[PDB]
RNA sequence: UCUGGGUCGGGGUUUCGUACGUAGCAGAGCAGCUCCCUCGCUGCGAUCUAUUGAAAGUCAGCCCUCGACACAAGGGUUUGU
RNA sequence: AGAUCUUGGUGGUAGUAGCAAAUAUUCAAACGAGAACUUUGAAGGCCGAAGUGGAGAAGGGUUCCAUGUGAACAGCAGUUGA
């Protein structure tokens, strides 16, 4: 490998890991549950849990 | 057995189609020795073949 | 006279099809 | 034991996914005849008439995604066939399929 | 497959100093297991196993 | 890791996602998949569409 | 096997877009009750609002379960320097 | 031994082409040695009154109707049948 298009360092600045099972729009779970807000899911588990 | 000819009688006395006429399906040997339109005649009565209600078209979705 | 059992056997044999069909009014065996 | 009796739900929709139009509910009930003997080991399923119905309830093509039936592993004791057990697979109303474990029914 | 996001370090073209995304293919490799070895040697036929 | 961009339902779209669409006018939109922008092409208020983010903060 | 793999169920993802029912002094208005009421009450009414980013589907060739259930050391045909 | 010979028979092709025009079947039971096809019942469909309905002319000539058989025929089968 002598070309400059090797041996060019790779600096990663973002990785996608968006869903890919579809137009997936969200990277982490974190990231979801803090956009969308609590949903109906969400409101009757702690209703039954406390 | 079969109940070809007791079907046709049984249209022809109850004077509807072969689409409305119910032969018992339990009781298919008393109708297979119906071979006649007499025979046919007390097995209406008996009650073992019935004429079925027509089939429903409300016109009340029309209305 | 009519028990709870002959109302049950009865309503098997005067249901002779599902819903929307007519009733079966009478089964009477004659000689 | 071998007489007992036990209730499932089976998703059809599973079952009849790629299945043309004209053959989604006779594939349906080669699927529930092919489901009964593979739970109860009979190769002698009847299904009963009103589960017939209910497959068909919504026509050839839209048969419904779930079904909720009930395997009995009876005695074919009643004549000389060469199988001595039969499933009969009847149709339960059930009015939601969620939380629906397959349950063992007592008789 | 996802895609990532890097800086270029390719002096004189256009996406020099520029972000670009670039598809990529996982591999997952867990570490394989050595459990032999073999032996070759070079004849007029060919390398044959020792 | 750029500038994230924002749809016309308001989301937020990452690298790699959604098209642009640059009018005659000088007015540049971004959307983040062809149900936005098939929706915005159509002229529909993303104010009466009940999975916008403008629906959501107007309600 | 340190069990196995199924079938349901659950969760995740995702698709569409906010379900039935109930409630509303919401609603173009209209028809009936006026000792009645001092501005009201009885029906019809597309549609709107809240319940409700809800409802429904999601491997059949999606991901993770270790929750339930049964089942799995079985069958047949062959093969020797 | 010939005549694209006459008549009769037989091969390869070959268990091959094919049995693909008009949406569609399914469940249970009975008879039966035997049921995808018969019959009954349940369901889902089609013709949709310019019909896949009910009756005639011409033509056919017994195909009509009962009972029975399951050889051959109905290009799969048949307990059914013109
Ligand atoms: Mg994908
Ligand atoms: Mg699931
Ligand atoms: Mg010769
Ligand atoms: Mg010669
Ligand atoms: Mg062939
Ligand atoms: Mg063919
Ligand atoms: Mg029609
Ligand atoms: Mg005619
Ligand atoms: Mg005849
Ligand atoms: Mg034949």
């Amino acid at each position: 490998q002598t070309k400059r298009r090797a041996l060019e360092k790779i600096d990663l600045k973002f990785i996608d890991t968006t869903s890919k099972f579809g137009h997936g729009r969200f990277q982490t779970m974190e990231e979801k549950k803090a956009f969308m807000g609590p949903l109906k899911k969400d409101r009757i588990a702690k209703e039954e849990g406390a | 057995s079969m109940l070809r000819l007791q079907k046709r009688l049984a249209s022809s006395v109850l004077r509807c189609g072969k689409k409305k006429v119910w032969l018992d399906p339990n009781e298919t040997n008393e109708i297979a020795n119906a071979n006649s339109r007499q025979q046919i005649r007390k097995l209406i009565k008996d009650g073992l073949i019935i004429r079925k209600p027509v089939t429903v078209h409300s016109r009340a979705r029309c209305r | 006279i009519m028990n709870q059992e002959k109302l049950a056997k009865l309503q098997a044999q005067v249901r002779i099809g599902g819903k929307g069909t007519a009733r079966r009014k009478k089964k009477v065996v004659h000689r | 034991n071998e007489v007992v009796t036990r209730e499932y739900t089976i998703n059809i929709h599973k079952r009849i996914h790629g299945v043309g139009f004209k053959k989604r509910a006779p594939r349906a009930l080669k699927e529930i005849r092919k489901f009964a003997m593979k739970e109860m080991g009979t190769p002698d399923v009847r299904i009963d008439t009103r589960l017939n119905k209910a497959v068909w309830a919504k026509g050839i093509r839209n048969v419904p995604y779930r079904i909720r039936v009930r395997l009995s592993r009876k005695r074919n004791e009643d004549e000389d066939s060469p199988n001595k057990l039969y499933t009969l697979v009847t149709y339960v109303p059930v009015t939601t399929f969620k939380n629906l474990q397959t349950v063992n029914v007592d008789e | 497959m996802t895609h990532i996001v890097r800086e270029v370090d390719r002096p004189g073209s256009k996406v020099n100093k520029k972000e670009v995304v670039e598809a990529v293919t996982i591999v997952e490799t867990p570490p394989m297991v050595v459990v032999g070895i073999v032996g070759y040697v070079e004849t007029p036929r060919g390398l044959r196993t020792f | 890791m750029k500038v994230e961009l924002c749809s016309f339902s308001g989301y937020k779209i990452y690298p790699g996602h959604g098209r642009r669409y640059a009018r005659t006018d000088g007015k540049v939109f971004q959307f983040l998949n062809a149900k936005c922008e098939s929706a915005f092409l159509s002229k529909r208020n993303p104010r009466q569409i009940n999975w916008t983010v403008l629906y959501r903060r107007k309600h």
